[PDB]
């Protein structure tokens, strides 16, 4: 898109003519406060690396799921509480 | 209507007669399917509500049926001409 | 012509739906008969508002209740409908 | 009467883990 | 090579999600990846037959381990008729308090699943008793999965590596695998059931630790060195034995008794012995046939070479024949699943029939979930030879090779064959459809006497040349005077005549017109699949509108709409279309089956001799009549034990239902409907931030009809699944 | 008898089917006056029934346990009557129409324009070779000892 | 011929449309067609719509060769228009395609070469089982 | 990445060329038949195997043929 009259082919702007545009993005490089920036800079920034970041995850998941699955009390999940009524028996008097 | 139905005992029983236009000939054993529908009658019960219609029409003998009949074939035969 | 041909399917589920949706509701909760002092019995006793909220409810409760009539009709007056 | 001991249990694991990596050799040869 | 499919250049390069879906399916086709030699491809399928070995083992072990751990195989074996076997336990998280107290079967202590394979049975009728024998099973199956494992990894090596040659070694593998596999497996098992399994019958305990001295019979190994083989079947057990204890016990190991075990209903163990050892000599000596490094033996070409008509009649014979087979894997593939479906039609038809474990012929669901589960085995394994048959016609046959040769000459008059297979397939549709509709008019119009009954008066008589004496026929055994009954009336038919007169068995139930009808369908269905499976493997190679089908492969999907329209054109959309009609056959089958044994159990066969002359008795009184338990297995008043068949039985309408969508709409309109997504997504705040790796297509048409078959399958499956085992087991009779 | 089914006079299921058939009938001509049309319809079955029963038991038919005829068609001589009697009118009908067309269809082949004859039957034509159909098989074995009935260089696929 | 190049000609007068360009000409190829006007007429765009195309030179982004090959279909068949399209691929590269020497592809023409001519029958073709574990297709020979 | 093949039996009347709708098929002179010209597949990698020019091609059996093969970018008829 030269834009001067109806062309909107250039080969001198090739990212006009193919439509490469931004929308919404927007550069303005004041966004938050500075101590903010400090603190979550040296807290939240461990988590940065991503192969550490899969294993801590994993490693994490499965012992939270098998803790809480192997420590859950019966008064929360009716697998862990059990049968309580005498059984029924078969058709066929089969039990 | 007019010559295969019970309309006019239905007109005089309309809570307990079923509706019936169709009757059908005894060759196969067709006959279990003429149903007891009441008023003396045996035919296919209908669900078609053309009592209900010609009751609220006035209608109250098979002669004005006959006669509605005949009209339509000579409107069918118009139709046909035009 | 393929999108109607795909068109009609749907309008089959939708009309087929709708009308199953009629039926029962108005077996369950309008169609009755009524008795001295006013009391109501309807056909399927009003079972529609807890057993229509599932699919295992619709498949029992109406197409495997409601059809006993029709597979049951040989050798009376409604065997041409089985 | 008998009802399984658990050191019974922990053998079994490792036998099926030992089969396990097995298996992966296997599947590795196998892939290559 | 350089993405996910290593072995498909094309595939690789495809920059759609067509890429995955086609490296899932075309994987372990080794004949299409690149640069694939001979010598590979056969070193490649022997690993991968060892890893199928490990697998199988695999699982057995974990059956075994997981009912001696959570089963309750003890207590079913003190009282074998009155308690449930117990498959696995359930850990749900998922569950409610009503469905933990309802699941809580047999002696368990939490919500178990109740067993239908039949495992139970089998174990103790081969001397199993305790949960330590079922662990020690296990730990042995783990041990030889591993070695499988090994084995595989050790022949890949490339010090170890078998030659292209050694694997076309017909004559010697064919040796070999006759005699050990098959002789000396059968006699080792007969070692089994002698010394072991027989005394556990009896009341004895015969373990590794005294194998040694405890003598299978008082004599051991005297008469059977002296030429008195007949002192082994001195003393048979009594009819008043009971299985497990001495009461009544014999002492012979090898009878020839015939018919039933009194208490248990099954077949004698020591029958089962003689039979065993018999299989096991015919092996061994069957397996010294075939030339190899000794000079001696047959040669398999040469039989094939002289084996050819004068007059010309069958052309050249069944010459060339010898490397046609030995070339071809898909030839020999074909052959082995033929071979494989019809035993496994012969298993099921035989083991509902001649029960062989204890216990059995009881236990009604295990029963038919056995008799349904091999016979749907049996119906793909057969649709699977035709298929790799007619995979062989496009790929591995060489025209000029086999000149004038019976292979040839098949594909000379192949439509003569397939007009005649039409012929006959609609003879048996209209006039068999015919005579249903006509009984149905009938008992409509209220006159049952009008319909047309014919009674199967061959079946019948065939079934008075057996010795059943109902039919008044007296012929053959049912004759006092044949030279057959005289001749055996000693040896096998008193058990077997007091077997077959018995009438609450399974053996040779009678029959009447309805048995008539429905093997008649059963034949219609039979002959119309092989018409199906037929045509697709003849007009493989080309037909009239596309002659040349052999340069585009077995799987394409169409040749596009000129010269009038060539959908389903290929011979893998006959094997598509077949396997319709053979989901269908099985389901006459197994329904057939499951009424006449409902109707057997529950004493009343009036009801099914009555109602299976027409249709309506069918849907009334089988489907209908047994679906209430079934759909009432959870209900706005509660659930059952049912309510995971229940919701078993809806899964599978639903899928079978799914599967529809991809059979009857095609591909374009998913196509425009996937590129107005891709702009809408392209289009979107927040959303453009993420960008697929792929770009989505639709499905493949090939690729559409394979989904939509197998919605299709697992739904027909998991539904007839679901209603046997509800229907069967809420009765229990 | 065969298969150890009973005559259909002799067996009891037979006349109690018909009994039970008869009063279901009268139960519902209870309903009617004598005279009206309904009633002469309903005694009209039931005599009907009547006759049917009778011929049906006089015909010699075997009976089963619940009381239905069966049928035997190994050939017996005793029942050629429910098979191959029929049968063999059958081939005869469906060997005429079927020579008759095969004739016609022959004739027509040479022809100005057969597929016009194909859709517009020729009627005179059509009726003379329907006519000459009462002796279809005499000629049908004659033309298949004359060499006339098949053909030897038909069109194929690639083999 | 000598193939032409490209310049800064008028665009045909459209409203606008949802099928248009997208992320593919961004990141890959697109197309370009070019052709010549007598008077300003009114036509309808391959993406869906109606155009007006200017007097003079016209010129028009589209994402498809198909939709460029119909479009001068429908020009040379309704309007008696000649056109040329071109390929354009991101790096400012141009590729001149359709009238490739000038000459429309159903006329023949001097100075092409046969290109996947086999010189035989299609039944003559070889069996797939005698090029068995070889890269050939049986078409190819 | 279809394949286009060209046999011997074409007789030169360019349907084939006029159906294609992505200028795969060009007319090329020869000797061999009456016009005097046979068809060609120069741009087989813009080919979509739509198979337009085997329903225009009048033979007894077809003398242009389509082998369906690699699909691409092009191929598939993407314009995303
Ligand atoms: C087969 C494996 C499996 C298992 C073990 C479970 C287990 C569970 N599901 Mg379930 N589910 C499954 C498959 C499974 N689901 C599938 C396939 C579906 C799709 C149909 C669902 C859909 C489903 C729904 C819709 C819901 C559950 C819920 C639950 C929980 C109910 C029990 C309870 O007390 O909740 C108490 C649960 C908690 C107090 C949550 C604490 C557990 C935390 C989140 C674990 C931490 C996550 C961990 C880091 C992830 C690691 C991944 C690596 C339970 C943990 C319910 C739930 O979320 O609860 C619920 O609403 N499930
Ligand atoms: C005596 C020596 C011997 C033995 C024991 C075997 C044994 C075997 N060979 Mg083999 N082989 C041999 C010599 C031998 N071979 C020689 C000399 C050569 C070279 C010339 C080969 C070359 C060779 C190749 C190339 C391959 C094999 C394979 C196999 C395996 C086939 C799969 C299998 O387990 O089928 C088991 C089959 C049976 C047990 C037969 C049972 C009979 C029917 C099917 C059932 C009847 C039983 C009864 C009714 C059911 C009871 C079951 C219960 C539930 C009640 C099998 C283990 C294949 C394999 O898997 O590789 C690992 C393979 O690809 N062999
Ligand atoms: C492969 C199967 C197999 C195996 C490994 C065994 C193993 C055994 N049996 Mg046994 N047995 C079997 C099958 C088998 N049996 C069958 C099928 C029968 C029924 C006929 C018997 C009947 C039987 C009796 C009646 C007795 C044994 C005994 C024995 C034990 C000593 C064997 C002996 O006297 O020396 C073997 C001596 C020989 C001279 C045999 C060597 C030559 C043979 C014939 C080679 C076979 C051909 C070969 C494959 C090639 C030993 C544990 C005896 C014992 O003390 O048990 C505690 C005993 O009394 N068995
Ligand atoms: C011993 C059993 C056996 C073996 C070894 C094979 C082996 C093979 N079959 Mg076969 N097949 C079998 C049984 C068997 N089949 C049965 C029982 C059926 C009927 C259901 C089929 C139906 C069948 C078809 C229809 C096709 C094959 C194909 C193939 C080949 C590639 C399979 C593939 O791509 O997997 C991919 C597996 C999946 C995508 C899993 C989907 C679930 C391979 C040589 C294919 C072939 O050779 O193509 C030319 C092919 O088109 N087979
Ligand atoms: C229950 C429904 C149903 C019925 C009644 C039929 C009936 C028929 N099918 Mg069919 N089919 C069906 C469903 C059905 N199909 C489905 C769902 C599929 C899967 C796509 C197929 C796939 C299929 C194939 C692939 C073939 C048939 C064939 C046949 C014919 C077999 C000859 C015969 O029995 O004549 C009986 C005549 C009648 C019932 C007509 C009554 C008036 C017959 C017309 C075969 C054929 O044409 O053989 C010559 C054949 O090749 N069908
Ligand atoms: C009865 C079976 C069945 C079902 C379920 C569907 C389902 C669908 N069809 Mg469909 N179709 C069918 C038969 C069926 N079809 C048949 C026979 C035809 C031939 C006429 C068609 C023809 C057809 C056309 C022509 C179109 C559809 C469309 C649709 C979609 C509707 C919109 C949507 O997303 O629904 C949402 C609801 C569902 C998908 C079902 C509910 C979700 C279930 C309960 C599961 C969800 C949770 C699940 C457990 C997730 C966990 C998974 C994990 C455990 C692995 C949906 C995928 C339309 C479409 O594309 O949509 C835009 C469309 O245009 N179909
Ligand atoms: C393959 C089956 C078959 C065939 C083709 C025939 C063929 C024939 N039977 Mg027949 N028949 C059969 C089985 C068969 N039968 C069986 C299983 C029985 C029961 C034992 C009979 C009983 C039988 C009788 C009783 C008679 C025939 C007769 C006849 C002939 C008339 C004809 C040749 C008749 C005959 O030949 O008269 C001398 C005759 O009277 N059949
Ligand atoms: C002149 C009539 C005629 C004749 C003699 C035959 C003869 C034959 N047909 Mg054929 N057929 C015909 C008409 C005819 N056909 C028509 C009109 C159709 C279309 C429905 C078919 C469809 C058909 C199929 C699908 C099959 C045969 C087969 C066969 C063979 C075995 C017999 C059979 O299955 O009959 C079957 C007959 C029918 C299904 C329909 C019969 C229609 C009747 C004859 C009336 C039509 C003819 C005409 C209207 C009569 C008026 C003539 C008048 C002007 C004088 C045999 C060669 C089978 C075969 O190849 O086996 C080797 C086979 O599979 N035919
Ligand atoms: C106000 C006014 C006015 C007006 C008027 C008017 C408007 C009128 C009208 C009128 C009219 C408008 C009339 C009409 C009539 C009609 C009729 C009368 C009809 C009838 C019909 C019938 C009877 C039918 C029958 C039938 C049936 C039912 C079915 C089918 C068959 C038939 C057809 C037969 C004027 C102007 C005067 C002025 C003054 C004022
Ligand atoms: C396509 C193809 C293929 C395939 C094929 C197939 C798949 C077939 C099948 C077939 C079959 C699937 C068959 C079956 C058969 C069977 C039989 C043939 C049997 C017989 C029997 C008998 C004869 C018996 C007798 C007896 C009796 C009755 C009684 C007792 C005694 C005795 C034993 C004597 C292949 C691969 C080759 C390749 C080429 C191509
Ligand atoms: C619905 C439908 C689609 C659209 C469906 C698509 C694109 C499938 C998308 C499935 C998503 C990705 C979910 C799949 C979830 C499955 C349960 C698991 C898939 C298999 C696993 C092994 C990954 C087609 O593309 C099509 C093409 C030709 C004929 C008929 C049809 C057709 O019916």
């Amino acid at each position: 898109k030269y834009g001067e009259k109806s062309v909107y082919f250039d080969l001198g702007e090739i990212d006009n003519t193919t439509g490469n545009w931004d929308l919404y993005g927007n550069d303005d490089p004041n966004r938050y406060n500075g101590f903010q920036n400090k603190f979550f800079e040296t807290f939240a920034g461990a988590f940065t690396k991503r192969g550490l970041l899969l294993k801590f995850l994993v490693l994490g998941g499965a012992t939270t799921i098998g803790y809480l699955g192997s420590t859950s009390s019966p008064d929360l999940l009716a697998i862990k509480n059990g049968p309580k009524q005498v059984p029924v028996m078969g058709p066929r008097g089969r039990k | 209507g007019a010559r295969f139905s019970n309309y006019e005992a239905w007109l005089s029983d309309p809570t307990h007669i079923k509706p019936s236009a169709q009757v059908v000939w005894p060759i196969v054993g067709q006959k279990i399917l003429n149903g007891d529908v009441g008023g003396g009658f045996q035919g296919i019960q209908i669900t078609s509500g053309f009592f209900q219609l010609w009751r609220a029409s006035g209608i109250t003998s098979e002669l004005q049926l006959y006669t509605t009949a005949i009209g339509g074939l000579i409107f069918a035969a118009l139709m046909l001409f035009a | 012509w393929d999108h109607v041909f795909l068109g009609l399917f749907w309008m089959y589920n939708a009309i087929s739906v709708v009308i199953f949706h009629f039926s029962w509701k108005m077996q369950s909760d309008v169609w009755g008969s009524i008795s001295d002092q006013g009391v109501v019995t309807h056909i399927t006793g009003g079972n529609f508002a807890q057993s229509s909220i599932t699919i295992n409810g619709w498949l029992r409760d109406f197409l495997w209740a409601q059809a006993s009539q029709v597979i049951q009709s040989y050798g009376s007056s409604l065997s041409a409908y089985g | 009467m008998t009802s399984i001991s658990d050191s019974q249990i922990i053998v079994a694991l490792v036998s099926a883990f030992i089969t396990g990596i097995l298996a992966l050799r296997l599947g590795k040869s196998l892939y290559q | 090579a350089s993405r996910f499919p290593k072995f498909s250049r094309g595939l690789s390069q495809d920059p759609t999600t067509r890429r995955i879906w086609f490296g899932i399916a075309t994987a372990h086709d080794f004949e299409s990846h690149d640069d694939m030699t001979e010598e590979r491809l056969y070193q490649k399928i022997f690993a991968s037959h060892f890893g199928q070995l490990a697998i199988i083992f695999l699982w057995t072990s974990g059956n075994l381990f997981h009912v001696a751990w959570q089963g309750n195989f003890e207590a079913w074996g003190q009282d074998p008729l009155h308690v449930r076997p117990i498959a696995h336990a359930i850990w749900d998280p998922h569950f409610g308090q009503p469905a933990v107290e309802a699941f809580t079967r047999g002696g368990a202590s939490g919500p178990v699943n109740i067993a239908y394979s039949g495992v139970y049975q089998w174990w103790y009728t081969i001397g199993l008793r305790t949960n330590q024998d079922l662990y020690g099973g296990s730990i042995f199956l783990l041990f030889v999965s591993a070695l499988f494992l090994i084995a595989g990894w050790l022949h890949l090596q490339p010090k170890w590596k078998p030659s292209v040659s050694w694997f076309k070694n017909a004559e010697s593998r064919l040796n070999h695998h006759l005699s050990g596999l098959f002789g000396v497996s059968s006699l080792a098992w007969t070692g089994h059931l002698v010394h072991v399994a027989i005394p556990e019958s009896r009341g004895e305990h015969v373990r590794w630790n005294n194998l040694l001295t405890a003598l299978p019979h008082p004599q051991g190994l005297g008469p059977f060195f002296a030429g008195q083989w007949n002192v082994y079947a001195q003393n048979p057990d009594s009819n008043s034995h009971l299985f497990g204890t001495s009461e009544g016990a014999g002492t012979a190991i090898l009878t020839f008794l015939g018919g039933f075990h009194p208490q248990t209903q099954s077949l004698w163990l020591t029958d089962m012995a003689h039979h065993h050892l018999a299989i096991a000599v015919i092996f061994i000596i069957a397996g010294h046939m075939y030339r190899t490094n000794f000079g001696i033996g047959h040669s398999m070409k040469e039989i094939l070479e002289a084996h050819t008509p004068p007059g010309g009649r069958l052309g050249r014979g069944h010459k060339g024949l010898y490397d046609t087979i030995n070339n071809s894997l898909h030839f020999q593939l074909g052959l082995a699943l033929a071979s494989l479906g019809v035993i496994t039609s012969l298993v099921a038809q035989h083991m509902y029939s001649l029960p062989p474990y204890a216990f059995l012929a009881q236990d009604f669901t295990t029963q038919a979930a056995l008799y349904t589960h091999h016979q749907y085995i049996a119906g793909f394994i057969m649709t699977g030879a035709f298929a790799h048959g007619a995979i062989f016609f496009i790929r591995d046959y060489n025209p000029e090779q086999n000149k004038d040769n019976v292979l040839a000459r098949m594909l000379e008059h192949k439509e003569a064959i397939i007009s005649h297979l039409s012929w006959a397939s609609l003879f048996l549709g209209f006039h068999t459809l015919g005579l249903y509709v006509h009984n149905d008019v009938m008992l409509a119009f209220g006159t049952p006497e009008k319909q047309i009954l014919i009674e199967p008066v061959f079946a019948q008589w065939i079934q008075s040349a057996h010795g059943k004496a109902l039919y008044g026929f007296d012929v053959l055994l049912s004759s006092a005077d044949s030279p057959a009954f005289n001749a055996g009336q000693t040896l096998w038919l008193p058990g077997w005549l007091d077997a077959i007169n018995n009438n609450s068995n399974s053996l040779f139930l009678t029959i009447g017109p309805g048995d008539f009808l429905v093997h008649h369908a059963i034949a219609l269905g039979l002959h119309t699949t092989t018409l199906i499976l037929v045509k697709g493997a003849l007009d493989a190679r080309g037909s009239k509108l596309m002659p040349d089908k052999k340069e585009f492969g077995y799987s394409f999907p169409c040749d596009g709409p000129g010269r009038g329209g060539t959908c389903d054109i290929s011979a893998w959309d006959a094997f598509y279309l077949a396997v319709f009609w053979m989901l269908n056959t099985i389901g006459w089958v197994t329904f057939y089956w499951h009424w006449k044994h409902i109707t057997l159990w529950q004493g009343n066969v009036a009801q099914f001799n009555e109602s299976s002359t027409y249709l309506m008795g069918w849907l009334r009184d089988y489907l209908w009549l047994n679906s209430s338990q079934l759909i009432n297995g959870y209900n706005p008043f509660g659930m059952n034990s049912l309510s995971v068949w229940a919701w078993m039985f809806l899964f599978g309408h639903l899928v079978w239902a799914t599967g529809f969508m991809f059979l009857i709409s095609w591909r374009g309109y998913w196509q425009e409907l996937i590129e107005t997504l891709a702009w809408a997504h392209e289009r979107t705040p927040l959303a453009n931030l993420v960008r697929w790796k792929d770009k989505p297509v639709a499905l493949s048409i090939v690729q559409a009809r394979l989904v939509g078959l197998a919605h299709f399958s697992v739904g027909y499956i998991f539904t007839y699944a679901a209603f046997l085992i509800a229907s069967t087991s809420g009765k229990f009779g | 008898d065969v298969a150890g089914l009973t005559p259909c006079k002799e067996s009891k299921g037979f006349a109690k089917r018909e009994k039970q058939e008869i009063k279901k009938l009268e139960s519902r001509l209870k309903l009617y006056a004598p005279d009206s049309a309904p009633a002469l319809a309903l005694n009209a079955t039931i005599e009907k029934t009547k006759r049917r029963f009778a011929f049906y038991g006089n015909e010699g038919l075997l009976c089963g346990t619940d009381g239905l005829p069966h049928l035997i068609v190994d050939g017996d001589q005793a029942h050629l009557g429910e098979f191959v009697y029929p049968g063999l009118v059958f081939l005869y009908i469906a060997g005429w129409i079927g020579w008759v067309g095969r004739a016609y269809l022959i004739d027509v082949r040479t022809s100005k324009k057969p597929t016009e004859k194909e859709i517009i039957i020729d009627v005179p034509l059509a009726l003379r070779i329907m006519s000459k159909g009462l002796t279809w098989p005499v000629a049908a074995i004659g033309e298949l000892r004359s060499g006339k009935l098949v053909e030897k260089s038909a069109n194929i696929t690639v083999s | 011929t000598p193939p032409t190049l490209n310049a800064d000609t008028p665009a045909p007068i459209f409203g606008g449309s949802t099928g248009g360009l997208l992320r593919k000409a961004q990141v890959e190829e697109f197309y370009v067609i070019t052709w010549e006007s007598p008077k300003e007429q009114i036509f309808e765009m391959p993406t869906g719509g109606a155009a007006i195309m200017r007097s003079g030179p016209n010129l028009l982004k589209l994402a498809r060769k198909e939709q460029c090959l119909a479009l001068g279909a429908r020009l040379r068949t309704k309007f008696k228009i000649q056109y040329q399209f071109y390929r354009v691929f991101p790096n400012g590269e141009v590729q001149y395609l359709h009238p490739k020497d000038g000459v429309y592809p159903e006329k023949v023409n001097a100075g092409r070469s046969p290109v996947g001519v086999n010189n035989r029958s299609i039944g003559k073709n070889a069996n797939p089982a005698e090029l068995k574990f070889a890269h050939k297709q049986a078409y190819d020979l | 990445a279809h394949s286009v093949k060209i046999y011997d039996t074409c007789i030169g009347c360019t349907q084939c060329v006029r159906a294609c709708p992505t200028d795969v098929l060009e007319m090329v002179p020869w000797d061999g038949c009456k016009a005097s010209q046979i068809a060609s597949a120069p741009r087989t990698e813009d080919c979509v195997g739509c198979k337009r020019c085997e329903s225009a091609c009048p033979t007894d059996f077809l003398s242009v043929r389509v082998y369906l093969g690699a699909e691409t970018t092009r191929s598939m008829g993407l314009a995303y």
